[PDB]
């Protein structure tokens, strides 16, 4: 439940 | 004998350059951020959470150039950075922290904090005495740019943070820094000042741990009257709880 986080870490 | 070796000095030349990508020491986009207000009951939340949540970005920014730090699953890379956060923000807030009257002196007297500041955003002496303690210390490292890139990182690939999985893949990570960390003082950091000087900064690890454990308390409190918790960034609620 980090979508924000999750984005803004990605490749 | 102490030798930094070809990865080591690569380490540290990656940490640098990921952090002058993710550190702008001329402030230029706190102009973006809501205005400062200093008339005034948590006046300085809006402001400071705009603060903040750039700042999250620019940790975040940090953190995957971290070499290893790719190589984690998705998931302990989130959790690594929810740890860590309002940790590395303190650290990397040194950097324009000044001894002179205990401010973060950020270009402008309009970016420049204090602790009244902080307690108008919602904070009490119980997190900024301790905090300007820390900040103190710190200063007084007079670390190289290079001691302080890795500071951050140290941070960041934590292996006890509460709940990592692979555990073991942090620590290794962690290690290859911190042994790049001992042995860069052992070469590149002349005496007095290198005295302890690796001790001295784990110390501000253990000092960190204890200052986010306030900040978590404080921002519960904080964040709890709907009417606050309004005034926060999506990220920032997101990053620190809701
Ligand atoms: C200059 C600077 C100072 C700060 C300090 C003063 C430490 C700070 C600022 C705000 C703080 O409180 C935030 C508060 O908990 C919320 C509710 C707004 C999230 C706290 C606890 C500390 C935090 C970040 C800062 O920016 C540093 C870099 O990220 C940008 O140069």
């Amino acid at each position: 439940n980090h979508p924000m986080l999750m984005n803004l870490l990605k490749d | 004998r102490p030798k930094l070796s070809e990865e080591q000095q690569h380490i540290i030349a990656i940490l640098l350059d990921a952090h002058h990508k993710t550190y702008d020491p001329t402030y230029a986009d706190f102009r973006d951020f809501r205005p400062p207000v200093r008339m005034s009951p948590l006046s300085m939340l809006p402001h400071l959470a705009d603060l903040v949540s750039y700042s999250i970005q620019k940790v975040i920014g940090f953190a995957k150039m971290i070499p290893g730090f790719r190589d984690l699953t998705s998931d302990d890379q989130i959790v690594l950075l929810k740890s860590s956060a309002i940790e590395v923000i303190m650290l990397r807030s040194n950097q324009s922290f000044t001894m002179d009257d205990m401010s973060w002196d950020c270009g402008s007297q309009d970016y420049k904090y204090d602790v009244t500041d902080v307690s108008k955003a919602g904070h009490t002496l119980e997190l900024i005495e301790p905090l300007i303690k820390f900040q103190v210390g710190l200063k007084k490292l007079n670390l190289h740019e290079e001691e302080h890139v890795l500071l951050m990182a140290i941070c960041i690939v934590s292996p006890d943070r509460p709940g990592v999985q692979d555990a073991k893949l942090v620590e290794a990570i962690q290690d290859r820094l911190s042994n790049t960390l001992q042995t860069y003082i052992r070469c590149r950091h002349p005496p007095p000042g290198s005295h302890q000087l690796y001790a001295k900064m784990i110390q501000k690890l253990a000092d960190l741990r204890s200052l986010n454990e306030e900040h978590s308390k404080q921002y519960r409190s904080l964040s709890f009257q709907p009417e606050n918790s309004m005034k926060l960034t999506p990220l920032v609620l997101e990053v620190f709880g809701n």
